[PDB]
RNA sequence: CCCAGGGGUUCAGGGGAGUUACAGCCCCCCCCCAGGCAGCAUCGCCGU
RNA sequence: UGGCGCUGCGGGAUGAACCGAACGCCGGGUUAAGGCGCCCGAUGCCGACGCUCAUCAGACCCCAGAAAAGGUGUUGGUUGAUAUAGACAGCGCCGAAUCAACUAGCCCUGAAAAUGGAUGGCGCUGGAGCGUCGGGCCCAUACCCGGCCGUCGCCGGCGCUGGGCUAGGCCGCG
RNA sequence: ACCAUCUGUGGGAUUAUGACUGAACGCCUCUAAGUCAGAAUCCCCCCUAAACGUGACGAUAAGCGCCGCGGAGCCUCGGUCGGCCUCGGAUAGCCGGCGCGCCGGCGGGCAGAGCCGCUCGCCUCGGGACCGGAGCGCGGACGAAAGGGGGCCGCCUCUCUCCCGGAGCGCACCGCACGUUCGUGGGGAACCUGGUGCUAAAUCAUUCGUAGACGACCUGAUUC
């Protein structure tokens, strides 16, 4: 029911012109690791595109102004929303439908994450061209949490790889079994050899 | 760190286009974007055909540079690419495949009941040698 | 279940014209204009709940009501299709479901 | 225009055992281990040989700029078994007019203090890279002599001493007081 | 159009807005960087702000004017009873900032340090901490207990220690005393929360926190001036005396456009009150409050190894306008925040 | 539900049987357009199916509706020819007492029938 | 079925060891437009 | 000469004049100009071929900022000149091509204004950029078919009565 | 009241520029790929404010909080119509198995183009299984970034479950829509039930003056 989207790989604009139209077609995204996501050109041209978006504030009173959110989930969040009619109701329930996270928060640490590949960096630029990373783009404007999300992103990876062994030896105990008791599965193994279920 | 090569009777699978799912000869590359292939024992002929929608195979047949049909075709018919082929996982798993795509309401039921008891089989068998290494 | 899942994406319209007397509507499989053939002529139904009761054929009545509609043809390039309903899809309902029925079967 | 194929053969000498894990090149000799990734090429290289190895490193359909990059890798290479063989020996040499530079070397050539340049009482202690010593030249007067295995280490370390002897605000054609490069060579000559 | 002279503004836009602080305690906002070489030591004490004097000192400069001379500096004293330490908090370092993760309380609790958890506490029954008392005493609370210390040094990355002033102790009407958070930033987690551990309900002296000559910041709250103009506010040039419908004003607000009042105008409101933080106030004096020695209560807390005068650091008639000064006392050059009787938030200075 | 198709009724209308010894779905009309069929076929040249199941047979006789000793005594006239074929062919036993529903990732436009 | 029967010439994205040899390519001749099967079926257009 | 004014409509973000097309009230269909990453209906084609990296990239009538002059950035083309009687470059060695001028695309330099800001925005660099094209697709009050309303035109019809002919009525057609 | 006095601060990526390695272009070259130093600029710390943002924790009044899928009912608001319980990532290489090797698999079949769940009930074959399965059950490991399960090894009660073949019963509602789920759902005010738990605060007035235009704010307010 969710669409939980991993986004190391994934460029800016090319994932967000997909997320901002899955959630108008009533469905909820989840995207996590905006930090990983990449975008296109040199990373000197996206610090000053950034720079230059530090600049855009009311001159009379700045509170009220474009506020310049530094976490690279909120500057993904920005970029879903001028994709979207924020300001009617349609599109308001849209931007509640997702929800994005710096890193892999708990609440999505067990799971699946999709990855699309109509916005990887491997799909879409190629592979001379220059690209730079949201985590160290934000980590330059004002984002004090690259630190604390490295270390917690990495204990995520250590945990995630011992689940990962184990199931390594799930998979090695499931294929032994298959060959212990092949002789009591042989007239269902036939069947879905038959109808190409397996090969 | 390649191994398949674009060469002078390379055979190559066609994902897409007119004539996909055959096997064709690369007898001339004629540009850096098309090639010159001929599947005389397949039924594609002579023609141009860019490189995307080629997927190169593990099969060089010798045919020399520019021959007719006459000739790609001993090639094709000496390295026995289609015996070869059929027998090729690569084959087998677009056969299951098409197997699967043709399967009915009863083929489904069938494969239903048949899952479902190789999967308990299987599920215990797990479940005995975790009792028995412990 | 004997339906297959539609979503309202939102009327048949330009970009400054909006004709609400038809309808676009977005089938879960059905990414291809080659596909949407199947489902031409199919039944759809805008399934909601309301406050007041109302009678249910071959039932008893509850809260459940249904705007009965039909695909009528393809939309674009993407699978999509326009659905004509009785009465024009609430603007509520974008984004909502919309069950299409396998019925009237050509198969 | 883009090249079907560029390649380049490099020759391995029969002391260096060379070993690719994809593009992470990793040579080893004498003097040591080095291993520099070259990820960011996009080319292929390949062992040929048991015996007399060599470094086959191919560019498929590359244009100008990316032939270019080519003779890069087999340039890095041979500096990578230079490096273990025969070793990097950059000499520097202290220029002065009237105050003589003082050069001390601490932590065990890890650091260089420089001391009394143009009669400056500001002390420049310049810290070498990883795995570059820095020793003053015996038989010389005003010589220095920075030992390693990558070049890059090492004649980045000896422009850090000679940026650090910069004079300000003065004619740089009439004041040539600093520590410059004289000379590049090895620390084993064959 | 432009200004022909030209004229630096009239104020630091740095302390927006100039509104009266919401808190009356000074709040420490940035601990010194937690460094787990040093021994265990608390960054933060709470004092009051007596009043101010004067001393005379020999500088000891090299190269001055005024080296070997005597001189006569400002000083001022702020009053500090021992506090007395009733909590352990463990903060978890999150993507979000910084968490409170547990928070344990000791088992007893002075009356005067309930009653910050009051605001009628006359009329009010004296039942705070009443059943979280009781866990250190039932075996389903110690074991809960001991899995919440367990927790701080298998979870926490910064822990404080929440600590109390003893008004008993000084002269003001005031018997509400203030509560605080004063982290520790001594080493390993698991020997913070120890440490913390064994100083529950046990007094902490300011000679323990800081120490002889000793740069140290000053937090607190400013003198409250109520409304005041722009002429006193934003300190602004006065209109000519013939100036109509009033001189005391700034004379142009902005330009036609922006058609609106920018924040940076300065503008008439509230002066005083504020909250700041002044850093590098060193520590002149470590004074000692009075304590029976052998039967006589000694009161020589104002006496120089040249001076030998037994006299108390109150003067003649006790610091005007807050009481008498009885307990250990510091002695800050200069001035600080606050009006008299002001507690004050004492930190060690964030700069090496 | 999965039925049996018969023959079709003068009216168009489809004699469908369960049987109704498998599905609980005895001798009834069904409209071919609510209806997918299916490439499973049974022979059942051989199965007699008598002349007065006609459209007046299955015509609602218009309070409680109870099913008569003819629409039993037809229901097993019918069933007894269609159990000894059904059984030739395997797994169709439980087949028919299955039910059809789509489950997630089934699309009908490119399921085979 | 190099279609077979007589052969000639020719280069090279040069096979075999430079002009067919342990592959082929092209240009030409005299023998039943050799026969046999397809007919815009890799490439167009149009119907009373 | 057309248009605006007297005129709405689709498109150019936007806007009296530009492009398309002019208007009774509706249904179905098909298009124009213009479009089809998301806002925003449509390429969610396994589109084709190239060109281009820009520390002020570029992004299409009217139209809403550029020039002269430059670049050993890159890619084309043109006209010449040396070279296996061994050149170019580097110290006779080396052993395969090399050099010069000119021209044309894109990018770059030239290129400085005042509230914070404008390919419309987001954003886009195996393209959502520029050029050349293909298939498909999107919708205007335009076009086609159908209903209804009114006007206008019929050398209109009916005094020859179940209904009918208040003929100043009724009916038919375009 | 500079008319007295006190205090006023750390880093990060980099601009210009100077360089390293090194091609293009046998040489050369700061640049093409890759690196270094680098500033009153820029960002951030320090510092001021604190959001239709929030964490921990205390105390919670004949009323009131937990615990009997309370045990039955009356009004209301939305969806929705099987799950996937997870490596890290590479992309000019990757994945799996076995002690730097070797073997095996790659248009991904150890495959998200996938996996898993999925006979209308209720009784009977014993043909294949030892699937020993099923808990309004009792315990124990594992969770702090926004803390764990519909899961796990354990002990326990009852008579189980799946596949392939036979014998039996069921309103078979007579072709027809809103069916089939999450759902013993989320929110109201009131019910009647039986186990357990405690019995507080805010505000006004008054007061203080570290405070104020007015509110607000800092305070004190009974027997030691
Ligand atoms: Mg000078
Ligand atoms: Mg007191
Ligand atoms: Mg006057
Ligand atoms: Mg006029
Ligand atoms: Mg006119
Ligand atoms: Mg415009
Ligand atoms: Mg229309
Ligand atoms: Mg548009
Ligand atoms: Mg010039
Ligand atoms: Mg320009
Ligand atoms: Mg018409
Ligand atoms: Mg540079
Ligand atoms: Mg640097």
């Amino acid at each position: 029911q969710v669409l939980i989207i991993d986004g190391r790989g994934h460029l800016l604009g090319r994932l967000a012109a997909i997320v901002a139209k899955q959630v108008l077609l009533g469905r909820k995204v989840v995207v996590v690791r905006c930090e990983g996501i990449n975008i296109s050109g040199n990373f000197y041209r996206n610090k000053l595109k950034y720079l230059a978006f530090l600049r855009k504030r009311m001159n009379t009173n700045p509170s009220r102004g474009p506020y310049h959110f530094r976490a690279p989930s909120r500057i993904f969040w920005r970029t879903v929303r001028g994709m979207l009619p924020h300001k009617t109701k349609r599109g308001q329930a849209a931007l509640e439908r997702l929800k994005v996270f710096d890193g892999i928060p708990p609440p999505y640490d067990k799971r699946k994450r999709m990855v699309v590949p109509a916005a990887l960096k491997i799909v879409r630029l190629k592979p001379t061209r220059k690209f730079a990373f949201l985590g160290r783009l934000a980590h330059e404007v004002g984002w004090k949490y690259q630190a604390v999300t490295a270390t917690l992103e990495e204990k995520r990876k250590v945990k995630a790889k011992l689940h990962y062994n184990k199931k390594k030896i799930i998979v090695k105990l499931r294929k032994q079994a298959e060959k212990n008791v092949e002789s009591k599965i042989s007239k269902y193994t036939d069947v879905l050899k038959q109808y190409g279920i397996l090969v | 760190v390649f191994k398949r090569y674009v060469q002078i009777g390379r055979v190559a699978y066609l994902s897409f286009g007119p004539h996909a799912g055959k096997l064709v000869a690369i007898v001339d590359v004629i540009d850096q974007n098309r090639a010159l292939v001929d599947g005389p024992c397949t039924g594609v002929r002579r023609q141009a055909m860019p490189f995307k929608c080629m997927q190169l195979t593990d099969f060089v047949i010798k045919v020399p540079h520019s021959a007719r049909q006459k000739y790609v075709r001993r090639a094709w018919e000496k390295a026995n690419v289609n015996e070869k082929w059929a027998e090729s996982s690569w084959a087998k798993k677009i056969d299951a495949r098409q197997r699967k795509a043709k399967m009915s309401d009863f083929d489904r039921f069938k494969v239903m009941k048949a899952k479902k008891m190789r999967n308990k089989i299987i599920r215990h068998e797990m479940k005995k040698l975790q009792k028995e290494a412990t | 279940r004997l339906w297959c899942k539609a979503t309202f994406a939102g009327y048949k319209r330009g970009l400054r014209n909006q004709r609400e007397h038809t309808a676009l509507l977005k089938i879960e499989g059905v990414y291809a204009r080659d596909e949407t053939e199947f489902y031409f002529g199919k039944r759809c139904a805008y399934v909601y709940k309301a406050k007041n009761n109302t009678v249910t054929p071959g039932g008893k009545p509850n809260r459940t009501r249904v705007i009965w509609g039909k695909v009528t043809r393809a939309h674009g390039n993407s699978g999509m299709v326009r659905a004509k309903f009785r009465s024009n899809l609430p603007a509520k309902a974008i984004g909502h479901r919309i069950r299409v029925m396998l019925y009237p079967s050509r198969i | 225009m883009k090249t079907i194929l560029s390649n380049q053969i490099v020759d391995i000498p029969q002391n260096v055992d060379i070993s690719l894990k994809g593009r992470t090149v990793t040579v080893k000799g004498p003097r040591g281990v080095l291993r520099k990734n070259f990820n960011h090429i996009n080319v292929e290289l390949c062992l040929m040989g048991k015996k007399k190895r060599r470094l086959r490193v191919d560019k498929w359909w590359g244009n100008r700029k990316e032939l270019a990059t080519v003779r890069t890798i087999c340039s890095h290479v041979q500096n990578m078994v230079k490096g273990v063989t025969l070793g990097f020996r950059y000499k520097m040499r202290s220029v002065y007019a009237h105050f003589p530079i003082n050069v001390v070397i601490q932590e065990s050539g890890s650091l260089v203090e420089i001391r009394n340049f143009l009669g400056e009482k500001y002390i420049r202690r310049v810290r070498m890279r990883s795995g570059v010593a820095c020793t003053v030249s015996q038989a010389q007067k005003d010589e220095l002599i920075l030992e390693g295995n990558d070049i890059e280490l090492v004649s980045n370390s000896a422009a850090l001493i000679q940026q650090a002897t910069t004079v300000k605000n003065k004619d740089i054609r009439k004041f040539l007081d600093g520590i410059y490069v004289s000379e590049k060579g090895t620390v084993q000559q064959l | 159009s432009h200004r022909k002279f030209s004229a630096p503004r009239h104020g630091s836009l740095g302390f927006l807005p100039r509104k009266r602080c919401k808190r009356h305690r000074g709040k420490v906002k940035s601990f010194p960087k937690d460094d787990p070489s040093k021994p265990i030591h608390l960054t933060a004490f709470l004092g009051y702000k007596a009043g101010m004097t004067h001393i005379v000192r020999e500088v000891d400069r090299p190269g001055s004017k005024v080296n070997k001379k005597e001189v006569v500096e400002a000083v001022t004293v702020v009053e500090t009873p021992p506090m007395v330490i009733v909590g352990i908090v463990g903060y978890v370092q999150t993507p979000r900032g910084l968490r409170s993760l547990k928070t344990i309380f000791a088992e007893h609790i002075s009356d005067e340090c309930k009653r910050r958890f009051y605001k009628n506490w006359y009329k009010s029954k004296k039942k705070a901490f009443t059943k979280y008392c009781k866990k250190w005493q039932d075996e389903d609370g110690k074991k809960q207990l001991e899995k919440d210390f367990a927790s701080m040094k298998k979870y926490c990355q910064v822990i404080r220690v929440i600590a109390h002033t003893q008004m008993r102790l000084l002269p003001l009407r005031q018997k509400k005393s203030h509560l605080m958070e004063i982290q520790v930033n001594g080493g390993t987690i698991a020997e913070k929360v120890d440490w913390a551990r064994e100083k529950l309900e046990q007094q902490v002296v300011i000679g323990g926190v800081f120490g002889q000559d000793e740069m140290i910041d000053v937090i607190g709250v400013t003198k409250g001036k109520g409304y005041k103009g722009v002429t006193s506010r934003w300190h602004t040039k006065k209109l000519p005396r013939k100036t109509h419908r009033g001189l005391r004003k700034v004379a142009c607000i902005g330009a036609w456009h922006p058609a609106r009042v920018a924040f940076s105008v300065a503008r008439a409101g509230q002066k005083g009150y504020h909250h700041r933080t002044e850093i590098n106030k060193k520590i002149y004096k470590i004074g000692q409050g009075y304590h029976s020695k052998d039967g006589k209560l000694v009161k020589n807390n104002a006496s120089t190894d040249y001076d030998l005068s037994d006299k108390s650091i109150n003067p003649l008639g006790g610091f005007v306008h807050y009481g008498e000064v009885k307990n250990d006392f510091i002695m800050l050059k200069g001035c600080v925040i606050g009006t008299k009787k002001r507690v004050l938030t004492l930190r060690k200075s964030l700069l090496v | 539900k999965r039925v049996v198709f018969l023959k079709q009724l003068p009216t168009g209308l489809l004699l469908v049987t369960g049987p109704l010894a498998i599905n609980r779905i005895p001798l009834r009309r069904a409209h071919q357009k609510f209806v997918i069929a299916t490439s499973t076929k049974v022979d059942i040249s051989t199965v007699k199916i008598p002349k007065h199941l006609t459209d007046s047979y299955f015509k609602k006789k218009k309070e409680k509706y109870s099913v008569t000793q003819q629409r039993k005594a037809d229901q097993k006239f019918v069933d007894s020819q269609l159990l000894p074929l059904i059984k030739k062919e395997p797994q169709l036993r439980g087949y028919l007492r299955s039910a059809f529903f789509l489950s997630n990732g089934m699309y009908p436009h490119k399921l085979v029938f």
